[PDB]
């Protein structure tokens, strides 16, 4: 068990630091889920009395696209995805250093494919809330603004000891399940007009999506007599790596029409035409998030066509796909799973966010807002989660 | 910045310089600010332009420093300038793209003349700097031509543009369609049968050849006397020409125009006139014929050359056992009072006996 | 710079603790089946044909007897029917839609259900001529026989009228099947309902017959050896009983296995491998049991072709 203790007075001159923190999350340490079986080796049991010191008059500079406490957990995600899912083949590119005598030619072709063979065992997988909860001389604190503006100071500073709760979801062009926003949908984003940083919508409302696919793949029917050789029962008949979600389209509706709003203040009244992306990645065209080693790669095309115009105001079929062989977010190169499995799964989320791309130009004429989804990069993902807290080091005169 | 140099098809590498060594985020604009390439935590986001199924990058030198922009199948409108975002900074390059080819494919015959298509990209001033096989480093502007052409300059020409100190090489397909003679004399006696051969060089090609030769003989006026023949493939076939010549022309491109005897009204110039097709084009060759009558009139002889005879010739009639008995520079020349002997008549070119006639006379 | 990761082929296999790869093994039993089952439809028509022909105007069915007999061989022409179309859906598929599938699966066990009843009626009569000889001239009339036949047809009927519940037929695999959909609500009930129907009808209830009927008829033989005639008659009873259980007996015991993959029998799926080759070849055994009867007719019989009998030797 752990125990720190209060500071029931201080406040000293402020030095941001960059110490290492440790994991508090309530785990359960019996069953075969992995989240319970990484938390067991290395977390500790939450906090039960919490204490959040008020300060009245104390502003600070919250930068949060510079924040080293992001570093730490996309580094400690990363610890747990190769003790939950070993691939079957883990293959990753290895190069080490070709050069000639910027002045010479730069001709790079030496690199080397090593390939890891391991056991695949298809295990369970479900997210668990987690708390950072500083160490020893240090402290965390916390704006409690409305809007924050993303990088901009708040007047209402408070310390606390450990974070709330913070799910280790890993997904891409729709942030999963997570904190909410408070009064209304704010958007964060690095620069704005130089459509290269990627624009955090955070919502206040969630909007619930329920993805499964329909166990009829298996055949249930008889052909009791001539044949009953052949046919025989319980033969795969359909695709087992096709699914289905649905997206209740009269309440996604007033969310949507709540982003086009900030968008119109904050860019001068434009025409905010959306569209699907652009190209690449798999994992970066489509959806993609994971339910027990289901991969789904979810075709968003009918999420992100319609084009808006001013005076805004039920089973969206959005086709998934589970696909074996798929990149790792953690470095470069591919690893190939396993087969799926028996049974019905369910995945009955939720929609906290939106990460959005932009597509500014010079070439196209004085009116066009295209934002295209975006998202992939994994410290984009937790940044929108982590923006109240900063770590800062305060010494103590004793 | 630097500038590099495109050939109309193929990749071109444009990489960027990045010494912290952390996979950083990554960025590809031009100079209209549109995206085409950018990192997206290990991913990659080809970005909204015209080059999306062309961009390209090595995701293997992501972790080293170096990140290449591989832009497959390279066209003129492409030639515009990138700049590279890592660690909050803008490494401006520069990126040209051009072109050039020919207009003619194949029929390109000895004494045609050559034309040339530059495609330069607007908003630069290249130089064409070519190099041929027989030291003809023809400089010029932006459009060449020239108007020899033959089978000694056919090859793939290194024709390099020089623009702001770099140059790339290229080549030119040249196919020659020519013949193996710019003239030919065939000197012959009366009697004796006439061969006359003209060779070309194994080209296959559909529905393309049909030509004829012209005749001009020696003091006959009356013209428009030739031959008309036709080609297709492995093969040759007379369409129709008819006339005093009894022409018989042989069935393989190794055309024999062959003369049954010489006879002395058959002799003068003439011009071969050869035609293909697919890109239009005529070839030329000059024909010529010496004829020589050694017949004796009575119980004196007289000798005569017909043909294109030359203004610095020699003529003799001697008995072979002594030396000449007349010589004299015309194309009449005759022997009053002759004696018994196998008499030779000599036709010759500053050296060297050209024709040979023999003749006796009985006393 | 060269990594080999590009294959766009998939399993169509469920993730397990024992990969089982279990061959379809149509295509080699397709190349044996059409031909058999046309040989086997050649032989049956012709067979049963000569049998119905004989006894109605050469014999005269002037007895329960031929009455049962006459119903046989009518059973096995309602088997004989299907046959043909078998005989082409091994080959290719299922190309009939499903409105003539709730007629075509319903005559096949008609064929098969009654086929069993009436061997069963031909035990029972030849049981009473032998035994209870008094008793079975009162009850053997010809028109008892033929009320008799009549419900012996119409539980036939009903013997199969579970399969007819349902017989709709869908695309699932490579081609249309037409595979009863019981209910899934009840699904354990209605699997376990149906093979013991085929086991107790088809095997259990003619093995109690046998014990029971040759055990008396058999106390004959030990008493007296005076009538040859009665003693050569029993042969022909004898032998269409067990030339039914050499022929379909093996299909009832493996037709039991098939369900009872579980803890009952044996849970290998090489088990199951080589009981993927057990259930074909023991059901095209069976399939080939309609021509047997005329075949067993000129040999046992002793009555159609006794002088081919003599002939022969
Ligand atoms: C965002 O947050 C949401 C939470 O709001 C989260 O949704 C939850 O996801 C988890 C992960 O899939 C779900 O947990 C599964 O639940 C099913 C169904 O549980 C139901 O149980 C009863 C009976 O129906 C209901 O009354 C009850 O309300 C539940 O709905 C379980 O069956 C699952 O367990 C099986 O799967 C595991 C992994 O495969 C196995 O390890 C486990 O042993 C079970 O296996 C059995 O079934 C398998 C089927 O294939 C079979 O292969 C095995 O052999 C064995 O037979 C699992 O616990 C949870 O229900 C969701 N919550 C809700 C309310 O539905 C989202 O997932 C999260 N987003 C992301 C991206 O994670
Ligand atoms: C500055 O931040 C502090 C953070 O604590 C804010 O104090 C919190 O204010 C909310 C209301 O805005 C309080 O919620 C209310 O609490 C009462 C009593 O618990 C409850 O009956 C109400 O239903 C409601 O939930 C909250 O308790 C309070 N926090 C604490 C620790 O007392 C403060 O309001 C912020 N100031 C500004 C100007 O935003
Ligand atoms: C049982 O599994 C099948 C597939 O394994 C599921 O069928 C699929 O259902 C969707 C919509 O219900 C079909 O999409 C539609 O397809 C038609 C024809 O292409 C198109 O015109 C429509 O616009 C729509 O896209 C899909 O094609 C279909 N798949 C197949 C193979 O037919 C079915 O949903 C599953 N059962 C249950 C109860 O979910
Ligand atoms: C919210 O953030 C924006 C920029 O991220 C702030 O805008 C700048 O504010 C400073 C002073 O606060 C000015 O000097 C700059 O000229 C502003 N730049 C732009 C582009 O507007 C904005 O002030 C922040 N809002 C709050 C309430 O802090
Ligand atoms: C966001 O990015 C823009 C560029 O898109 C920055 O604007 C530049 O600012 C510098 C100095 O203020 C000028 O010299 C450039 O001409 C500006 N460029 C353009 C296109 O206007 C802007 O400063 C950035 N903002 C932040 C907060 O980083
Ligand atoms: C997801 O959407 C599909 C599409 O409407 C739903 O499928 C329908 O489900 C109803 C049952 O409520 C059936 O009567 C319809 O026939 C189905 N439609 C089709 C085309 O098959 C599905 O039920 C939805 N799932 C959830 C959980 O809401
Ligand atoms: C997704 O699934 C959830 C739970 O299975 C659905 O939420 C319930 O919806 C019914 C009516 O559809 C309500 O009466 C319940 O109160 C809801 N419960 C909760 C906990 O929200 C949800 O409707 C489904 N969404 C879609 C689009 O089908
Ligand atoms: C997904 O959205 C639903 C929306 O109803 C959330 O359900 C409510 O969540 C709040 C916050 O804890 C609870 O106080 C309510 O009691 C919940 N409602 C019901 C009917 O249970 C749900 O919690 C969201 N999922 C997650 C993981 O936050
Ligand atoms: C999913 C799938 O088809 N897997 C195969 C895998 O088994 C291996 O053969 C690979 C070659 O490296 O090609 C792929
Ligand atoms: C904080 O500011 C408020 C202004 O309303 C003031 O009344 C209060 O005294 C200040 N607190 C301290 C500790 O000075
Ligand atoms: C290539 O990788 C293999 C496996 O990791 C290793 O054994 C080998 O030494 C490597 N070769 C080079 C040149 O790096
Ligand atoms: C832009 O929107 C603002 C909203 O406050 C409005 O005041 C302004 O007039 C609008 N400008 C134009 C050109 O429509
Ligand atoms: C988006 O919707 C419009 C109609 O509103 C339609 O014309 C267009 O084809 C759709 N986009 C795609 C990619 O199909
Ligand atoms: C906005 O709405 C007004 C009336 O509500 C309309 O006149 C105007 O054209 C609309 N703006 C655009 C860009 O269509
Ligand atoms: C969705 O929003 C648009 C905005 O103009 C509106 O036209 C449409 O009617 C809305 N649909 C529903 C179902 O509310
Ligand atoms: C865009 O703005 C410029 C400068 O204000 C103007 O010259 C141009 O006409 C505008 N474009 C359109 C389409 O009106």
């Amino acid at each position: 068990d752990n125990l720190w203790v209060t500071v029931y007075y201080g406040v000293p001159v402020w030095k941001e630091a960059t110490t290492t923190l440790f994991c508090a999350s309530d785990a359960k340490a019996y069953k075969a889920e992995v989240h319970n079986v990484w938390a067991t080796h290395a977390c500790v049991p939450t906090d039960p009395n919490p204490q959040e010191i008020v300060l009245e008059n104390v502003t600070e500079n919250f930068n949060m696209w510079k924040n080293n406490m992001v570093e730490q957990m996309h580094e400690d995600i990363i610890s747990l995805w190769d003790q939950s899912l070993k691939p079957c083949v883990k293959l990753t590119p290895l190069c080490v250093t070709l050069n000639c005598i910027d002045n010479t030619s730069y001709r790079l072709t030496s690199c080397n494919t090593s390939v890891i063979t391991q056991a695949c065992p298809k295990v369970t997988f479900e997210p668990i809330p987690i708390h950072y909860c500083t160490p020893a001389g240090y402290a965390i604190l916390k704006c409690n603004g409305k809007k924050f503006n993303g990088t901009g100071p708040c007047t209402n500073v408070s310390t606390v000891q450990c974070t709330h709760g913070i799910k280790p979801v890993v997904s891409t062009q729709l942030l999963l399940n997570g904190s909410l926003a408070e009064e209304d949908i704010v958007i964060r984003s690095e620069n704005l007009t130089n459509n290269a940083k990627t624009i955090i919508v955070q919502l206040k409302d969630p909007v619930d999506i329920n993805c499964t696919r329909p166990n009829n793949n298996t055949r249930k029917s008889i052909h009791i007599g001539p044949g009953r050789a052949f046919y025989a029962t319980g033969d795969i008949i359909g695709d087992i790596r096709q699914a289905h979600c649905n997206l209740s389209r009269a309440q996604w509706n007033d969310t949507l029409s709540k982003i086009v709003t900030k968008l119109r203040e904050q860019f001068e009244n434009k025409t905010i035409k959306f569209q699907p992306p652009s190209g690449g990645d798999p994992e970066i065209v489509f959806h993609s998030f994971n339910c027990g080693g289901e991969f789904f790669y979810c075709n968003t095309t009918q999420l992100f066509n319609s084009t808006w115009t001013n005076n805004t105001e039920d089973t969206i079929t959005l086709p998934c796909r589970i696909k074996q062989i798929v990149n790792m977010w953690q470095e470069v190169g591919k690893a190939m799973y396993a087969p799926p499995i028996k049974g019905k799964i369910k995945c009955s989320s939720n929609i906290t966010g939106l990460l959005l791309t932009r597509d500014g130009g010079n070439n196209e004429m004085n009116t066009t807002e295209i934002f295209r989804p975006g998202g992939g990069d994994m410290r984009d993902n937790w940044r929108s989660e982590l923006y109240k807290y900063k770590v800062v080091r305060i010494e103590p005169l004793g | 910045k630097k500038v590099v140099l495109g050939k109309k098809g193929d990749t071109v590498e444009l990489t960027c310089t990045a010494s912290q060594k952390k996979s950083i985020q990554f960025h590809w604009k031009n100079s209209n600010q549109i995206k085409i390439l950018g990192n997206q935590g290990s991913f990659l986001t080809k970005g909204p332009s015209k080059l999306n199924d062309r961009a390209d990058s090595r995701r293997s030198l992501w972790d080293q420093g170096n990140f290449p922009l591989i832009i497959k199948n390279l066209k003129i409108e492409d030639s515009d300038t990138y700049i590279c975002e890592v660690e909050d900074q803008k490494e401006e390059v520069q990126l040209l793209v051009f072109g050039l080819t020919a207009n003619s494919d194949t029929h390109l015959l000895q004494g045609q003349s050559l034309t040339l298509t530059l495609e330069s990209p607007p908003g630069s001033s290249p130089s064409v700097q070519c190099r041929s096989p027989r030291g003809k480093n023809i400089q010029g502007g932006k459009t060449l031509s020239v108007s020899q052409l033959e089978l000694q300059d056919s090859g793939t020409w290194t024709c390099t543009v020089l623009q702001n100190q770099k140059k790339v090489e290229f080549k030119i397909d040249i196919v020659v369609l020519a013949f193996q003679k710019a003239s030919s004399i065939v000197y012959k006696k009366e009697g004796e049968q006439v061969e006359f051969s003209f060779p070309l060089a194994f080209t296959v090609e559909k529905l393309t050849g049909s030509g004829e030769l012209w005749w001009q003989a020696e003091r006959a006026s009356s013209s428009k006397s030739w031959i008309t023949f036709d080609l297709k493939n492995k093969e040759v076939s007379v369409k129709r020409v008819t006339q005093d010549p009894k022409l018989q022309m042989g069935k393989k491109l190794p055309l024999h125009l062959t003369l049954p005897q010489a006879l002395p009204q058959y002799a003068g110039s003439g011009n071969l006139t050869l035609a293909l097709e697919a890109k239009t084009g005529k070839l030329h060759q000059e024909v010529n014929l010496v004829v020589m009558r050694a017949t004796q009139l009575q119980k004196n002889l007289t000798c005569e050359v017909w043909g294109p005879t030359s203004p610095k010739l020699m003529l003799s009639l001697k008995l072979e056992n002594k030396e000449a008995k007349v010589s004299k520079r015309e194309k009449a020349v005759w022997v009053l009072n002759p004696e018994a002997g196998m008499w030779q008549c000599l036709l010759s070119d500053s050296g060297q006996v050209l024709l040979e006639s023999n003749i006796k006379v009985l006393p | 710079m060269d990594y080999q990761v590009s294959s766009p082929i998939y399993d169509i296999n469920y993730y397990t603790s024992e990969p089982c790869q279990k061959i379809n093994v149509k295509q080699i039993a397709a190349r044996l089946l059409p031909p058999l089952y046309s040989l086997v439809f050649i032989f049956g028509f012709v067979g049963n044909m000569l049998v119905i022909l004989i006894l109605i105007n050469c014999k005269r069915l002037k007895s329960m007897t031929d009455i049962y007999l006459l119903n046989l061989a009518i059973s096995d022409l309602f088997f004989l029917l299907t046959v043909p179309f078998w005989a082409h859906y091994a080959a290719a598929q299922w190309d009939f839609g499903n409105t003539m599938c709730q007629l075509l699966t319903g005559l096949y066990f008609i064929g098969f259900f009654s086929g069993i009843f009436f061997i069963i009626l031909l035990t029972i009569d030849r049981y009473l001529a032998v035994v209870h000889a008094v008793f079975a001239l009162k009850a053997r009339t010809v028109t008892f026989g033929v009320v008799t036949s009549v419900i012996t047809w119409v539980v036939a009927v009903f013997a199969s009228l579970p399969g007819i519940i349902f017989t709709r037929s869908q695309k699932e695999g490579l081609h249309y099947t037409c595979s009863s959909h019981f209910p899934y609500s009840q699904y354990q009930f209605w699997k376990n309902f149906q093979t013991l129907k085929i086991v107790i009808l088809g095997l259990v209830l003619p093995l109690l017959v046998m014990v029971i009927c040759y055990s008396g008829i058999l106390k004959t033989l030990l008493r007296c050896r005076n009538e040859k005639k009665r003693h050569r008659a029993v042969r022909l009873i004898f032998t269409i009983m067990i030339v039914y259980f050499l022929f379909w007996a093996p299909y009832n015991i493996v037709l039991l296995l098939n369900t009872f993959q579980e803890f009952f029998g044996l849970n290998n799926c090489s088990s199951s491998n080589r009981l993927d080759q057990a259930m074909q070849v023991t059901e095209t055994l069976g399939m080939t049991h309609c021509c047997i009867n005329p075949i067993i007719y000129a040999f046992v019989g002793e009555k159609f072709r006794n002088y081919l009998l003599v002939f022969f030797q």
